[PDB]
């Protein structure tokens, strides 16, 4: 199970790497890199629905509008102190102290876990969404039209 | 105006809309009034397949 | 470990919203349809309605009017009150008819064959 | 044919005159508002179901079996004149 | 992918069983049953392909270095994409509803769902956001 | 034209022998013309119950 | 077994497009009265091969203003999408494998965005987020229509699926409007007449420009055989070949729309059509 | 039976009525809109249940209403107001997690909004600054709950993982040393949202 | 001592809690701009997702799922929302200050 | 350790019609057993007389009708447990060997 | 619901307080118990089961050779 | 549906052949773990083998055959 | 240039194939002796009590 792993290890390098690097248009690849990993991270639990809203949602829509702003936005200016100005060493040490050594985990106590497969039923889902939480999925339809007409009521005229 | 004028003026002025919104309200009204009025209307394991069997075999 | 044989075509029937309580008076019916919240229906429920929707009207030609629009409000106003109000009513009248409310002048009406 | 519409009109000025003043009812270029049951749905079928699309579209089909112009140079040549 | 434990194997003993799943093959009705892994095997041959298809012309084909060779010859995006990805999350939405055999009141619920949608879709209509004039 | 008949033929000459050689390659490898099916969590249950009782009767085979 | 598989898929894909790219020459020329290629091979039939060998013998021009990695990325990134598209319609069993091809065909969006950050030409900025909008603009109709779609896919164990094996062997009758906006959006996909007004390949040359069109022709008929397994009752070959003659059909005798008019077309007109017949097949199918 | 789920179906109707009614009097042109913040406090007092703190919620939000003046300005009141309601009533992280976040998007773009003058680039600023400031809080809610959902198994509010969430409530209340985000708003952004 | 299967598991916790981190620290340490900032708490997002769906597979539960949905429809409303500020106040700003988006310089 | 197993999958299905014909009270006990007792050992005599009754019952079919088993269960197979794929198969085997004992 | 709770008071007081998340899953989702079964009843249905083997009226436990 | 029905009821009808199978099965590679355990542990004061951990319900394992990765 | 990019990207994600998997073994070899350590001193608690308890 070496690829396998070795796919679930590149999630934390190219979540380093978006941030790591300098340019902007690089730092977008390396979220698209990672979104797409992922999303084949989450099939190897058996979900192929979700992987694909990971997919659609993620990399189809939102990355594309990342790219229209950070190619309408971006003049040149990585020499421009990006480069000349560096990073925090305060920083660095809060990253390593809490994701590489992990002295607050998220399992606490525990130190091993078993991975286990599921077997994603979209019947389920479907039960569960129009019947069980149907008050929060129309809660969640109202975040969407919250964010429809606040965007078009802020669109810089 | 009447209905008629209106809907007239609003279909030749906006064909898509209309027949948008014509399409979304039947389907609205059929599954409201029409299909609950003439199309809506322990036995052991043995039974059933018993009367699975008997709708296979005449056909 | 083996699992149950999935049941595709049977969804389970709930409403999102549980009471949690069992009914403490007689039961007439268990699941009514509007039809059936509507025809027993009280008579302060109408009243009601129709204050609602009057207060709608006036308060809606107050404030419609001072654009020059009264009318439209007016009417407006009056049906968004008289619709908060009407499902008022349906559910004040389904809850006494599942048993949740008291139910005296319903039993003695919805139950022309077992009235005593 | 040549007729117009409300709505098709390839600029703005004409699109906005058009919604919010009848001025184009006194041309006699522009095509009429349907009057009954049978000129909606005649209309709707101009509309919707394109068949302006499929006029064209029979011509150029009749022209894909129809005979070809070329000829093969240079094993096959012009017509000129002796004036050439 | 190959099973770690007894339990995993339908409690098949011997050396056989795993020396045959580390070998095996792909097969969609044995072991692989919807699997997505020739989505990732397409990828690494077409990207191998499109790779060389890149590199060879610079081995097979003429070049001259010249400094005129290498050189050059609104709102409503913003719009666009950022509608796009409100409707793309409400038809992901909508999907789990498709795929199941719905009730009565779950297709009520979905229709006001729905009914929410083109609402603000409507709103946002006869302000007049949907003429691409600008 | 008589000009576009032969590349119109051809694609579905192309078309035909390829989906019949790549139906034979994945014939040769599932050895079950059903293979493309849609699969829940029962029949997949079932098949790779099928596969490791399969490898115990071979396994069992090789003792007698 | 399964790389086996992929390549003997891969080889009718590559021979389909040149030969498709033939096709529409000689099928346009025919409507317009001419022959079309026929001298380079008998009967023309060498054309698309040798203007690849041409390409192949090009020189690649690689501009020394741009970011050579994400131009290489670009048309790499469009051909690899479409390969993969059509290992998805073929050699899959997967559930959701409509779902899994809108999802690939909604990624084929950066190979244009790549292409206009990278090279360095005005117009190609300009020109790359018209196309985007318009892609971006009919995916939507296509998820309803899908939506639509699988309402009434059901599998023997009554399970509800994309999966194509499962679609039915009959044409939808019921469903033709909603075929015809398919096809339309088919037409908006691949940006082809009426849809054709924005190009974003301006900078390249060779096998880069080679893979654009292999990647646009094979993404072409990937679309066409969803539309035939999901309203024509089947994928076959005559089937591709007639929607491929529709699409050259439809080129020959149409002009183009400007670029707000298929905006306002795509927003005003197929997606309120695409969820209210969604809304009515819902309707229908309690 | 949804019979005692009548107040919900009325809230959705109303906003569903609420934003057609809307759009017809803007396509009027009528520069006030009295009449929609009247209909906006009454369906406010038509969604509230019959307690204490329900009520003193909703009074509060009929007063604040006079002070607002355009119809999205109202809108986004209104759906901040029910993640406020259904706030108090939220017995899980699920429900605790979705109204504080619409809550936060909708103070989020009145205060772009709504900025007039010299000051309208001040209070944009000051919002993105929030909006940031924010997201990882909200990060740090949804890790630590998935955190409690893994050891107990369930949707109890119980153990360690609690204090992180306790961090978060006091982030959203302005506490001290988590404070900053409130006095970069209060030095902008109108009086009205203040 | 420990098996294959909690290998798997215990590669896939540190991982995503490596992600959190990474996304919550990086971009702000690395002194970048408010487009990567709202970029980094999309990955912030993606590690908490992750975790959630790793649950529902663990437990055999739906909630995890359920939550799943409700973090993809907030996360991609809240970058939407502050993608469109950044915009106006770049437009707003950049006459004296070229590096507008720049808040970490 | 012995080596309990039923027949395949193709297997079971293709005999499922004979077992509740002909073994309902091993079927009936084993339901109950699973009812009320959830350790797998207070219910072992009624799985092993689940078990013995099947495989008494491929047993008794392999030695009146192999042939038309083996066609049927091949059938079943090949189309992935669709029935209405293998019905004349299904009628074929059905004659050879009736589901419950006729004309007694 | 699932993720909301509304309080209030019974008016005639006959109303017990209880978890409400333990009712909510009595009512939606229900508790399955079992039992251990008494070992007088196992070693007689194996005793049984042994007679039904010896007897000739079960198969074996492998369709194989 | 009608396909649907009669192939649940087939289902119906062969889950307890297979739950049955499966509880034969794992007895029995019980009684090996336990042959093994005793094996090992023979010499170690105060061990105990064939300690149930849990008091009153049945534990069934955490993995299982059915539940593979896809990819 | 583009093939020092390429090659470091590829060193990069090698390495870090290579190297992370030896500190998640690490860090599970010290919860196991922790936990054996654990079990040890409950055991020994146990016969305390059983010593003292009767
Ligand atoms: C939806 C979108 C479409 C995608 C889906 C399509 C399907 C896949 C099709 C395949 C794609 C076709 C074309 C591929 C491109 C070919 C390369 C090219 O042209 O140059 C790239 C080129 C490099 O940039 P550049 O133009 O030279 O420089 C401009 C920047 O300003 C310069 O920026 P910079 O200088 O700041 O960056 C330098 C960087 C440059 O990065 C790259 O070179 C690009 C990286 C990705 C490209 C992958 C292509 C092949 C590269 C080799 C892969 C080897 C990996 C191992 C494989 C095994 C081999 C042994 O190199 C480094 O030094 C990397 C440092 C590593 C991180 C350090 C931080 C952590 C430190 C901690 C400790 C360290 C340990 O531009 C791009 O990155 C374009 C991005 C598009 C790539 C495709 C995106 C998706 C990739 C596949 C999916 C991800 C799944 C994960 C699997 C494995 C990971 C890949
Ligand atoms: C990332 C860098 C590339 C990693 C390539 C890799 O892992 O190769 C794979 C995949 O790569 C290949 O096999 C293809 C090599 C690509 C180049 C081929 C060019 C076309 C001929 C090896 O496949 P096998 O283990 O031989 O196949 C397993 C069995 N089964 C056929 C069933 C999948
Ligand atoms: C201009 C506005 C006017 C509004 C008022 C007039 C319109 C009428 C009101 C709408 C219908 C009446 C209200 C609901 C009736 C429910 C009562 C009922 O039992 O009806 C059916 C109940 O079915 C439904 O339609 C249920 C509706 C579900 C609505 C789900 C969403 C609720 C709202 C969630 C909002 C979340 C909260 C948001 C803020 C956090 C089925 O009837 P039955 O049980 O007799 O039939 C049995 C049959 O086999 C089918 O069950
Ligand atoms: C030296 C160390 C190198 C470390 C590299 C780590 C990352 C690996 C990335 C993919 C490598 C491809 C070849 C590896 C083999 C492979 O596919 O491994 C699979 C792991 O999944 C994965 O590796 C999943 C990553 C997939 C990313 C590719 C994205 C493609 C994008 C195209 C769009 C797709 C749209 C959605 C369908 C499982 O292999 P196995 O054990 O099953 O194989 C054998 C049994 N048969
Ligand atoms: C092979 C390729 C096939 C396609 C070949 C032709 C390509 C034509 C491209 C241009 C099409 C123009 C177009 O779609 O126009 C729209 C009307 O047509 C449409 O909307 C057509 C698509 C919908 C078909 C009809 C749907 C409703 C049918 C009846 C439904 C109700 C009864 C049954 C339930 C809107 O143009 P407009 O002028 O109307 O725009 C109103 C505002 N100006
Ligand atoms: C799924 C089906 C989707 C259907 C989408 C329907 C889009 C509706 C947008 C209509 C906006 C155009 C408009 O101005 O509509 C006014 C009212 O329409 C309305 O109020 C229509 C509301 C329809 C709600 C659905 C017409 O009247 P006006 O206010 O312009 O007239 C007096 C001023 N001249
Ligand atoms: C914009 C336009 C939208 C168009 C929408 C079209 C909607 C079409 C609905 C078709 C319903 C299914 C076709 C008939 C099958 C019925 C099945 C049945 O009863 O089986 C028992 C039975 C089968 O016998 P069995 O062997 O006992 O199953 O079939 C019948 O009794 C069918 C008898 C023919 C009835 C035809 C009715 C035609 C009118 C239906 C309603 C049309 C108007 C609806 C909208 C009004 C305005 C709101
Ligand atoms: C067109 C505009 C959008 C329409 C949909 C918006 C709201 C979404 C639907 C909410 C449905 C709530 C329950 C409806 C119900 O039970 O109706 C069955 C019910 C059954 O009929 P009965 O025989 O009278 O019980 O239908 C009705 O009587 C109501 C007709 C449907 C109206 C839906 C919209 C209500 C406000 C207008
Ligand atoms: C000088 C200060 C005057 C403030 C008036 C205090 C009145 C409190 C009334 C509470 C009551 O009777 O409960 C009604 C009621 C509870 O009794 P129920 O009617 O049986 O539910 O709850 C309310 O409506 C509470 C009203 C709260 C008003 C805002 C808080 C104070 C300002
Ligand atoms: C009006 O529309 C059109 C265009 O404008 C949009 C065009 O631009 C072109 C011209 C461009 C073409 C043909 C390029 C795209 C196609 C290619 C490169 C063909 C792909 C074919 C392959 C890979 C198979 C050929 C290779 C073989 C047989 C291997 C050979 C190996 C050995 C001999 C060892 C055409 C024809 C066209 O109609």
């Amino acid at each position: 199970m070496f690829f396998e792993n070795s796919a679930i290890l590149l999630c934390a390098l190219l979540s380093i790497a978006v941030g790591y690097t300098k340019s902007p248009f690089m730092s977008l690849m390396y979220s698209v890199m990672l979104f797409i990993n992922s999303s084949f991270v989450l099939m190897m639990l058996g979900f192929e629905f979700l992987a694909l809203v990971n997919l659609l949602v993620y990399v189809g829509a939102l990355a594309v509008l990342f790219l229209f702003v950070i190619m309408l936005l971006e003049i040149p200016a990585t020499e421009l102190r990006a480069y000349s100005r560096g990073w925090s060493t305060l920083g660095i040490f809060v990253f390593i102290i809490n994701g590489v050594f992990q002295i607050t985990p998220s399992m606490g106590p525990r130190g091993i876990i078993t991975g286990l497969p599921g077997a994603e039923s979209i019947t389920n889902l479907g039960h569960a969404l129009y019947l069980y939480f149907a008050d929060l999925l129309i809660l969640n339809s109202l975040v969407l039209t919250v964010a429809l007409f606040g965007r078009f009521a802020i669109a810089p005229v | 105006m009447s209905l008629g004028e209106a809907f007239r003026t609003a279909v030749y002025k906006e064909p898509v809309m209309v027949w948008s919104l014509m399409i979304y309200g039947v389907g609205i009204s059929y599954a409201a009034f029409v299909k609950p009025s003439m199309i809506e209307p322990p036995p052991s394991l043995k039974e059933v397949m018993a009367g699975i069997q008997a709708k296979l075999n005449n056909k | 470990t083996w699992p149950e044989p999935p049941n595709y075509y049977e969804a389970p029937k709930h409403g999102f919203k549980v009471t949690l309580e069992n009914p403490t008076f007689p039961i007439i019916n268990p699941d009514p349809n509007i039809t059936d919240a509507v025809t027993n229906m009280r008579s302060e429920n109408w009243g009601v309605v129709a204050g609602l929707a009057g207060l709608g009207y006036v308060a809606g030609y107050y404030f419609g009017a001072k654009v020059h629009w009264a009318k439209p409000t007016a009417l407006f106003t009056s049906i968004f009150l008289g619709k908060s109000g009407l499902l008022w009513g349906m559910s004040d009248s389904a809850h006494r008819l599942m048993g949740f409310k008291e139910n005296s002048k319903e039993v003695a009406a919805n139950l022309p064959h077992v009235m005593q | 044919g040549t007729e117009r519409r409300p709505g098709e009109s390839g600029a703005w000025k004409q699109i906005e005159r058009q919604r919010y003043a009848s001025d184009w009812e006194n041309d006699p270029t522009f095509k009429r508002t349907p009057k009954n049951l049978a000129e909606v749905l005649d209309d709707s079928a101009s509309m919707l179901l394109l068949t302006d699309v499929w006029r064209g579209m029979a011509y150029t089909l009749g022209a894909f079996f129809d005979k070809k112009v070329t000829i093969m140079y240079p094993f096959e040549k012009g017509q000129l004149s002796p004036r050439f | 992918y190959n099973a770690w434990s007894p339990a995993q194997r339908y409690f098949v003993e011997g050396d056989h069983v795993v020396t045959a799943e580390a070998s095996r093959t792909f097969q969609f009705t044995g072991l692989d049953s919807g699997s997505f892994y020739p989505y990732v095997i397409a990828t690494v041959i077409a990207t191998a392909i499109s790779t060389v298809f890149i590199v060879a012309p610079l081995v097979i084909a003429p070049s001259r270095v010249d400094l005129d060779k290498s050189s050059a010859y609104s709102v409503s995006f913003y719009l666009v994409s950022i509608m796009y990805l409100l409707f793309d999350i409400e038809i992901a939405y909508l999907f789990p509803y498709a795929m199941t055999h719905a009730s009565l009141p779950m297709y009520w619920t979905m229709n006001l769902f729905l009914a929410i949608l083109v609402a603000g879709f409507a709103y946002e209509w006869g302000m007049g956001a949907l003429e691409w004039r600008e | 034209g008589w000009n576009a008949l032969p590349s119109l033929v051809i694609i579905t000459g192309i078309w035909t022998a390829g989906l019949f050689a790549l139906d034979k390659v994945q014939m040769f490898r599932e050895n079950k013309p059903a293979w493309a099916n849609n699969k829940d969590g029962w029949q997949k249950a079932l098949y790779r119950r099928d596969w490791y009782l399969q490898r115990e009767e071979e396994t069992l085979a090789m003792a007698k | 077994m399964i790389v086996a598989s992929i390549l003997i898929l891969i080889v009718p894909v590559l021979l389909s497009v040149a030969m498709f790219t033939l096709a529409e020459r000689t099928v346009m020329a025919s409507m317009q009265r001419r022959f079309g290629p026929q001298v380079s091979g008998i009967s023309g039939l060498l054309q698309p091969f040798w203007d690849g060998l041409k390409l192949g013998v090009k020189e690649p021009v690689l501009p020394d203003s741009s970011s050579a990695g994400a131009f290489a990325a670009s048309p790499m990134i469009s051909f690899v999408l479409s390969q993969v598209a059509w290992v998805g319609i073929c050699i899959s069993d997967a559930s959701f494998q409509g779902l899994v091809i809108m999802a690939i065909s909604s990624l084929a969006v950066y190979g244009v965005m790549l292409a206009g950050w990278a090279s360095n030409s005005k117009y190609a900025f300009l020109g790359c987020l018209r196309s985007v909008a318009l892609m971006v603009s009919y995916e939507l109709s296509l998820g309803a229509a899908l939506l639509s779609i699988g309402l009434f896919v059901t599998d023997g164990t009554g399970m509800k699926c994309l999966n194509f094996a499962e679609m039915p062997t009959t044409p939808q009758y019921a469903m033709l409007p909603l075929c015809l906006i398919f096809l339309v959006c088919i037409l908006a996909e691949t940006k082809r007449d009426p849809f054709d007004l924005p190009g974003y390949n301006v900078e390249y040359s060779s096998l880069g420009f080679a893979l654009f069109f292999i990647a646009e022709y094979a993404n072409m008929a990937v679309m066409s055989a969803i539309a035939s397994i999901y309203f024509l009752g089947g994928f076959s070959a005559l089937k591709i070949t007639a929607l491929f003659f529709a699409f050259v059909w439809t080129r020959g005798t149409l002009p183009r729309y400007r670029y707000d008019q298929f905006m306002r077309l795509g927003w005003k007109a197929f997606l309120p059509l695409t969820l209210a017949f969604f809304a009515l097949h819902a309707s229908v199918a309690i | 039976a949804a019979a005692a789920a009548m107040i919900e179906l009325d809230l959705c109707f109303g906003l569903l009525l609420l934003i057609l009614f809307g759009l017809l009097s803007l396509r009027n042109g009528h520069v006030s809109l009295a009449h929609i913040r009247f209909i906006c406090q009454c369906w406010l007092v038509m969604i509230t249940p019959l307690e204490v703190q329900d009520f003193a919620l909703c009074i509060l939000t009929v007063v604040l209403l006079q002070s607002f003046h355009s119809f999205e300005a109202l809108l986004f009141l209104l759906l901040a107001y029910i993640g406020q309601l259904y706030m108090m009533h939220s017995c899980n992280l699920v429900s605790f997690y979705v109204c504080l976040e619409a809550q936060t998007l909708c103070v989020v773009v009145l205060c772009g909004l709504l900025a007039r003058g010299a000051s309208t680039s001040f209070s944009v600023e000051a919002a993105l600054k929030f909006l940031l400031l924010s997201a990882m809080v909200s990060g740090m809610a949804l890790f630590w709950f998935s955190a409690m959902y893994q050891r107990t198994g369930s949707l109890d509010m119980v153990g360690q993982e609690t204090f992180w969430i306790l961090l978060v409530m006091l982030f959203k209340l302005g506490v001290a040393p988590m404070h900053m985000w409130s006095v970069d708003l209060y030095g902008s952004i109108p009086k009205s949202l203040l | 001592y420990y098996t294959e299967g909690e290998i798997f598991g215990t590669t896939f916790m540190y991982t995503t809690n490596m992600m959190f981190w990474a996304g919550i620290v990086g971009a702000v340490a690395f002194r970048r701009n408010l487009i990567i900032l709202l970029l980094s708490a999309e990955t912030v997002m993606l590690a908490c997702n992750m975790n959630f769906l790793f649950t529902a597979a663990y437990l055999n539960d739906i909630t995890g799922a359920i939550m799943s949905i409700t973090i993809t429809t907030i996360a991609a409303c809240e970058t939407a929302i502050g993608l469109a500020l950044c915009v106006a106040y770049f437009h707003m700003r950049s006459a004296t200050d070229v590096e507008a988006l720049n808040m970490l310089k | 350790s012995n080596t309990v197993r039923v027949p395949y999958s193709h297997e079971l299905y293709a005999m499922s019609r004979h077992v509740v014909f002909r073994a309902e009270k091993e079927h009936k006990a084993a339901v109950e057993c699973k009812g009320k007792h959830d350790w797998p050992e207070d219910c072992k005599p009624e799985s092993e007389a689940l078990v013995r009754a099947t495989n008494k019952l491929y047993k008794e079919i392999m030695e009146k009708s192999p042939e038309e088993f083996k066609e049927y269960a091949q059938c079943l197979d090949w189309y992935g447990l669709r029935f209405s794929r293998c019905r004349d198969k299904q009628t074929a085997f059905e004659k050879a060997f009736p589901i419950v004992d006729a004309k007694k | 619901t699932a993720g909301f709770v509304w309080r209030e008071v019974d008016p005639t007081g006959q109303a017990k307080n209880r978890n409400h998340t333990y009712m909510y899953n009595l009512k939606t989702f229900g508790h399955r118990s079992y039992t251990r079964r008494d070992p007088s009843e196992l070693q007689a249905a194996a005793t049984s089961v042994e007679a039904r083997v010896k007897s000739g009226e079960l198969g074996g436990l492998s369709p194989l050779a | 549906r009608f396909e649907a029905d009669e192939i649940l009821t087939v289902r119906k009808i062969v889950h307890p052949v297979l739950q049955a199978e499966w509880d034969l099965r794992y007895l029995e590679h019980l009684k090996r773990e336990r042959e093994e355990e005793a094996k090992v542990m023979k010499n170690v004061p105060g061990w105990k083998v064939g300690e149930s951990t849990t008091r009153h319900r049945w534990l069934a394992p955490l993995e299982s055959w059915d539940k593979r990765p896809l990819v | 240039g583009l093939i020092r990019n390429i090659a470091t990207f590829a060193t990069a994600v090698v390495g870090w194939s290579v190297g992370i998997p030896f500190v998640v073994q690490a860090r599970m070899n010290g919860y196991v002796e922790r936990n054996l350590a654990t079990y040890d001193a409950a055991q020994r608690q146990k016969a305390e009590e059983a010593a003292i308890g009767g």
